[PDB]
């Protein structure tokens, strides 16, 4: 059993080229590959990228590892995956990839009689996904995991997929916290360059974003805000000081709110949901304050006017916020 | 002699396959596991993982190793462990880690006469410990730390603690260092997985955790109770004091709303409510109600002032009350 | 024919000795190099730096290798690359760097019958980008990308960039797209240098830049026309309101000083002003200016009634003008 | 020159670096010094400090003796590797390099008398717990053990060089740290009966002072400045009830943020430190204030005498109270 | 005539001991340094440390290296550099550092007839720069850069800087620039030190640097400036308006304070006063005495209306000349 067995792989690895792909010059080696997710990293729209950690796998077929035997398969370690041709696959929008080697090389490689081999790896990959946060925090994105063949074209290597295509693992492990995975869709191509037409691999995933963090981060507050400011609206004009107080202080605060909201987040130009959001709460802070300035420049000579603004006021200006967070939400809420 | 034990090892190794597991077509290698914590590594809750520095131990049993001589083990370095075949435990719930290699790799190989194999080595692993922080700050959390071999199903290598469930994982009482959280104790299980590639056998080291109050006592709790209290000193006053009494309500209520955004920055960007939160949120309330209160009594002073000076006496104890009250039940539930 | 190439391949490294360079004491090795940038990276200003994910190839001519085949060219790994000569090709300006080896190195040589070599491989750079950020944030910046050989000079390896059929810089669509910056273009170039160690040949990769303005518009442009406006507001209350007033000028000149240090902790430590910097300067002056002007009315309201009333009706219309003056002056200067 | 690459062949040839010298005949002694080239930064959040060291090992292998003319082999870290060298770790180690340019920054010496002697430089991040109860006013031990890992104490020993004194050098410029007083060094020896075996490990003790100059400038004198603007609404009369109002509402807010403010660059331990009681009571000071003008505000209308008196009396009981525990913390602490 | 070349170095290695320095009991060996600082590394206040990138070069004499030949020269590559002695020099400062590995090792070799050997390499190092930050930030500071051999005494092994022909430093025009500091030179060195392991000759590069003003002038000393002259507009309005008058010193006192944990916030937490703290805390003691102007007037607004409302004008002069009188010493003091 493991004397037949060491002769099996020594017979098989004396002339035998590392350096040279099966079937060169031949046919095209074809490898079925497979995909399991073990988790989804954290979401980074600073640098526009994600993380994902994967047991990757590659089977293709070698006329140069054919053995005749009463054993199947040969279970090996990775000592193996050195001396024996390996595919030159690369991930195309990968900013980095690693491997694991605690405790040892996380690879594994089969051999079968056929001259089949099974070849997988364990894998955390940062790829790059550009995000078009618009709607956020009331935004859908799908981020790709492209990967090719560096140096064999369309002629040389092909790839494909199995059924079991990509196979996703438990979700609460998962690292994503204002994110929830709910797609996963496989796609084949080849793509035209100089160095040639390669056929690239791309596996999407769909990501759904959560309001609630945000919710009480930034919308809450908010609304309480513009709340507050209008509050002023039941004090007496006799009391400027106060109602000075009220409007001053919480322009502040719905500038102080909008920079601690953006600052945590990627420095995109456009402008997304939330600081529309941001953007006319000040509006109804900031008009509750000239609306007491009206009325103050008017309540010294013409206490007409002055009085039956604050009137309706406390009729507008709460049920035209209320009229507007039903906008907003409903907008985005389907 | 120093040359004996060299013709032992030359003879060991000479012609010795790496490549194959002991007993491969025979018996199934079994490979009894020992695990010693030099220390429990910061828990990252923004992160949702754990790191540990331990002492990770592996003993099987290689009858190619067989060996007579006059040592009956023979103490070696990490040099022989290359040579032969040792298991490709590998750490499933890991993020990143690395074995200590200062002043060498920090690795063990002992060899005895009958074949048995010792193999330890020390590491540094930060894994994933996925926690749930609805009761947070006073939560339990518990973080596991799954490991099993890559590439030998149970057919092949099988995993089993030592001396049985007790005492298979130690943690050195010097090396219970955490600021946040209290170590209660640790508990080890084994179970078969049927995976696409086989059917592993994975085992688990899981170590339960209650987190500490004391941090949160100052930073949060303290800095929102007595910031309700002094919202309520407000109905001491005059309703004559009107840029007094709304000075009071306009501070604490943008001051709640401070401490939130500011407990909430340092925590992990969940998208559900916390008991910290809740309890800010009551404390907001309160706050925003005595405001709310002033304007009501302000409001109606000059037509009910006998009305407007009864509620602000009925504040005076209400308010106490319902919050001393609500920390009797909110202290009390957790 | 696996058997052939393996063969093929022994015969060329049979006695190849890869210490010397091709055509060492007969013909200097010229390297033509293409470049794909496939993704450019974050571009950091406080570092100075930005990053850039490339395919970086070379093609050389390596008299040794000469091989007579059935087919033209020679699929191979990285294996070979570190047995034949290769060239020490180092980027000047680089910071730190690393190549790609997932699944495996990302790298691939390919061989030819006439002894050509193309050697390409993946390498994610970060570069020094040293930056003038006087118009800031209205600015452009230019990132340069020097490369060249370490040990030979130009009398021993010269480098050029390849004809126009095989650009010499290209950029993926998919890559270039950044937060904060515009990537306009990029230009190459090559020179020679003399050095005590030899005159070398470095070839140059520009990537010009200019910086998006939606980001700072809404982050301290805004805050800031906002709180000026917001201290002008106070020309609307009478002088009796003396808190009320002051409450209006007071928290505004804080307002626009907790802006300015907000705005100014997230920028490099550059040790003069920008186009932003004098923008916060002049709302301060603006808010600043508004609070003096109620302390002045304020002063006089006893002694000159008509006269402090009659400045605070004119400062409605003077500062907004003023200001909505300077704003067109500073938006216009800057945009073109 | 010829000489010697024969002396090393002849050494080398037929050496096993796999088998420790002595093994099974006699036990591997072990005499090591230590230099600290500098005292690394102490990270008091991550409870842990870094190190960087010429640390040197010195035995006997007999296998290495010869005779020539030389008295000893001046050599490379190219023959530290040929050889067998002590499989040494650091037990409480986080992370730690040996630097490697230009060349791997190794030593070794090779003495007729098969003595060998192995030095190398080593930048460690080692785990320092701390405990900070006196907290800035702080003393704090970091450790550095070291030993062998698979060799126990009945194959291999360690032992300091020239005795408990001077066996740890520190290089005066390099223990350079912005927080800390870097005291002096103490050494230890102590045999560890482990389920591996009894190890001897060795350990280098760091003691240290915090310097309380730092938080004398962030936290002291702004909690100092906060509550004496406080009782500066003493002087003012119970008529401007708003002026009055803005100074304690101001001041105690102010005095919340410095605390928040000052513990979020601490470790985020769960127990109140020096620090944290000092702020408290200067809270207690800012609040009191406060209360006190709500209570002669509340009585200034039915018994303006005694609020008014009471307003005359806090201007300096509330200077003396607090002066006095400023006397007493002070003192205290300091001891 | 590359076959030529492969039995010239196969001559050179054929015997030779590498492990070896040369001149083992005949020469000492003498190894002439040169750098060429290709950029100077951003520096790191808060972590004492600078950053650097260097062209490092070493040039001994072997005599095994001795060949006879076509060429003068040999320019070779990193492949020959690990079969041949070179001086194992280390940077002693060093914190953490590493050489340059893409495309190939950026390292040179080259060796003449004579046996001269050329040794020269890419390092980015990172090195302590120790500070006093005294005068911050107004200072100068020095970060050396402190080099030698870690295995062999100054018996065995001596380093020297080129006496003629190079400078010894070198720093390129196009890395010098810096943010926060301007170079304001380099000066080197060489000492021994008696060690428990013999007497090494460790070379020194030292970089002077002064501080530049410009970002703190902006950051630290107008806000203070400017907060000063709001508290004093205080003295502008009426004794009647006490919330006005307690709104400027309480709002102007606190804003003071937050400028100084602020300020200081980004700096080193040293355990001493800077002259910036320095002027913080007077810039302190104004605003905080003019809240205690008007505590003071308010207080005798009604017993002396005629000293309260008296020392109001002279406090809107005396406080302005005060306060610009120590400006016009402080900046006099450090700034010369
Ligand atoms: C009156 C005029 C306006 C003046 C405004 C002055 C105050 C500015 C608000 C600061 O708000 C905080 O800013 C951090 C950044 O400084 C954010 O950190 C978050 O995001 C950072 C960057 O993404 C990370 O570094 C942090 O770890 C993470 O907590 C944090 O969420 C946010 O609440
Ligand atoms: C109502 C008016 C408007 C109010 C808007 C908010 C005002 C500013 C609040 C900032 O609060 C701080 O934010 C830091 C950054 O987010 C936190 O840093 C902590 O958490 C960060 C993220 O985990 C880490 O990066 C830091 O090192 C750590 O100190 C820190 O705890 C928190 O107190
Ligand atoms: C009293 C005045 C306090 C002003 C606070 O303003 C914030 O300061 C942060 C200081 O950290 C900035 O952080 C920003 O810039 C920093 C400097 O690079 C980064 O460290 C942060 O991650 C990034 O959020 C942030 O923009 C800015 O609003
Ligand atoms: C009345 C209630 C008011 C509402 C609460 C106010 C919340 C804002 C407090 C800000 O305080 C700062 O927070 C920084 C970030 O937490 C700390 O940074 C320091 O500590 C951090 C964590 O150790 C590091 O990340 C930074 O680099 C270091 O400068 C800094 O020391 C501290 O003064
Ligand atoms: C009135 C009573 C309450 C007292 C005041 C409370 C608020 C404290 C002011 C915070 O000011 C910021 O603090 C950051 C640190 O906390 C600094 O970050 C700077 O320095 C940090 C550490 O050096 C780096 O991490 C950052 O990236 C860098 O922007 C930043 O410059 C500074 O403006
Ligand atoms: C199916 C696929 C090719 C995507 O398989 C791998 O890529 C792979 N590679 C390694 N392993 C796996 C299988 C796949 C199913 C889950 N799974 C594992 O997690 C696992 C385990 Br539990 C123990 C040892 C090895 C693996
Ligand atoms: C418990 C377990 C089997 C998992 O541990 C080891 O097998 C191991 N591996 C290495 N070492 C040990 C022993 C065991 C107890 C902890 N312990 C040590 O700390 C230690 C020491 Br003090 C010095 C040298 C080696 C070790
Ligand atoms: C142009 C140049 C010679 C400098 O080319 C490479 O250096 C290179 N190296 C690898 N690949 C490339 C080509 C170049 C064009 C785009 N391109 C690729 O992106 C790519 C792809 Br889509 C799949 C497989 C391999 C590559
Ligand atoms: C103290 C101890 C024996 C443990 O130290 C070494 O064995 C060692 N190892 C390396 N070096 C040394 C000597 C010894 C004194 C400090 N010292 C050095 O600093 C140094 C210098 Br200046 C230059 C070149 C090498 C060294
Ligand atoms: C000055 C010194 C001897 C200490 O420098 C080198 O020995 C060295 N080492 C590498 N290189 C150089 C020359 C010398 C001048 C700067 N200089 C370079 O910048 C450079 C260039 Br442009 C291209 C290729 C190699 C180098
Ligand atoms: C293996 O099996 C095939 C098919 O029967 C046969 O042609 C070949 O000769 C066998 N090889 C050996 C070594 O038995
Ligand atoms: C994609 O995944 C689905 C679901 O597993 C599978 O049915 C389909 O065959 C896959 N397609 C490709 C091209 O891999
Ligand atoms: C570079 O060197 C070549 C060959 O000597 C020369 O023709 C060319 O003009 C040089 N370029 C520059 C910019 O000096
Ligand atoms: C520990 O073991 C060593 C070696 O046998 C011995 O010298 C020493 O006395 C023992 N114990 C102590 C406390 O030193
Ligand atoms: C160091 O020692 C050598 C040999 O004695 C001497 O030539 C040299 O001048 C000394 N250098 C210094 C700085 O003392």
């Amino acid at each position: 059993p493991e004397g037949d067995v060491t002769v099996i792989l020594n017979n098989l690895l004396e002339g035998y080229d590392n350096k040279l792909r099966p079937d060169i010059g031949v046919k095209p080696t074809l490898i079925h590959t497979d995909m399991y997710v073990n988790s989804i990293g954290p979401v980074n729209a600073i640098n526009m990228e994600y993380t994902i950690d994967i047991f990757f796998a590659q089977t293709w077929y070698d006329r140069r590892l054919k053995f005749n035997s009463t054993i199947k398969v040969l279970r090996l370690n990775s000592n193996m995956v050195g001396k024996i041709w390996i595919p030159d696959t690369f991930f195309r929008n990968s900013k980095k990839a690693d491997a694991h080697w605690i405790t040892t090389p996380n690879r594994m490689l089969r051999i079968w009689n056929d001259g089949r081999v099974l070849y997988t790896l364990r894998l955390t990959i940062d790829a790059e996904c550009q995000l078009q946060l618009h709607n956020f925090p009331m935004d859908e994105h799908s981020c790709p995991l492209e990967f090719s063949s560096y140096g064999y074209p369309r002629e040389e290597i092909v790839y494909q997929w199995k059924r079991s295509s990509v196979e996703v693992g438990d979700t609460r492990s998962w690292r994503l916290y204002q994110f929830s995975f709910v797609g996963l869709r496989n796609t084949t191509e080849v793509v035209k360059t100089t160095s040639g037409d390669y056929v690239v691999m791309s596996v999407y995933f769909d990501l759904s974003r959560r309001i609630g963090y945000f919710v009480i981060q930034t919308y809450l507050p908010c609304i309480m805000t513009v709340i507050l400011s209008q509050v002023s609206f039941w004090l007496n004009r006799e009391s400027v000081a106060a109602r000075t107080v009220f409007g001053v202080t919480t322009v502040l605060t719905m500038t102080t709110l909008s920079i601690s909201a953006r600052n945590s987040l990627p420095k995109v130009a456009y402008a997304t949901a939330m600081d529309w959001f941001i953007a006319v709460c000040y509006a109804f802070v900031f008009s509750a304050l000239i609306e007491f300035a009206t009325v103050n420049y008017f309540t010294k000579s013409q206490p007409a006017r002055a009085a039956k603004i604050d009137r309706l006021s406390r009729i507008a200006f709460p049920l035209l916020f209320g009229i507007f967070n039903l906008v907003y939400w409903a907008t985005y809420l389907n | 002699n120093i040359t004996i034990f060299t013709r032992i090892l030359d003879g060991l190794l000479d012609g010795y396959d790496n490549r194959l597991r002991p007993g491969l077509g025979e018996r199934i290698t079994q490979v009894r596991t020992d695990m010693y914590v030099n220390s429990f590594g910061p828990v990252s809750d923004t992160e949702m993982e754990y790191t540990i520095d331990i002492f990770f131990a592996q003993t099987w049993k290689d009858e190619r190793l067989r060996f007579k001589g006059p040592m009956q083990r023979l103490p070696l370095d990490n040099r022989v462990a290359d040579q032969i075949w040792t298991p490709d435990t590998f750490f499933h719930n890991d993020k990143k880690s690395f074995a200590h290699g200062m002043t060498t790799p920090n690795k063990m190989l002992r060899i005895w006469n009958d074949g048995r194999v010792l193999y330890t080595m020390r590491l540094t692993i930060s894994a994933e410990c996925p926690m749930d922080l609805e009761d947070f700050p006073m939560d339990e959390q518990n973080c596991p730390l799954k490991f099993g071999s890559y590439a030998y199903p149970n057919s092949e290598v099988v995993y089993v603690w030592t001396n049985g469930s007790t005492k298979s994982v130690v943690v050195a009482e010097d090396g219970s260092r955490l600021n946040q959280y209290h170590l209660m104790g640790q508990t080890v299980g084994t179970e078969n997985i049927s995976t696409s590639t086989g059917e592993y056998t994975i085992m688990t080291a899981h170590f339960h955790l209650k987190r500490k109050i004391g941090y949160f006592v100052i930073q949060t709790y303290l800095p929102c109770i007595m910031t309700v209290i002094l919202s309520q000193v407000s109905f001491w006053l005059n309703r004559e004091s009107v840029a007094a009494r709304t000075v009071f309500g306009v501070t604490t209520v943008l001051t709640m709303t401070t401490l939130s955004i500011s407990a909430r920055n340092s925590l992990p960007k969940v998208a559900y409510a916390t008991a910290m939160d809740w309890f800010i949120a009551v404390c907001y309330a309160f706050v925003f109600s005595a405001l709310l209160e002033f304007a009501f009594v302000n409001y109606i002073t000059k037509s009910q002032p006998a009305r407007a000076a009864k509620i602000d006496k009925m504040s005076r104890i209400v308010f106490p009350i319902l919050f001393g009250t609500f920390n009797l039940v909110y202290w009390a539930t957790y």
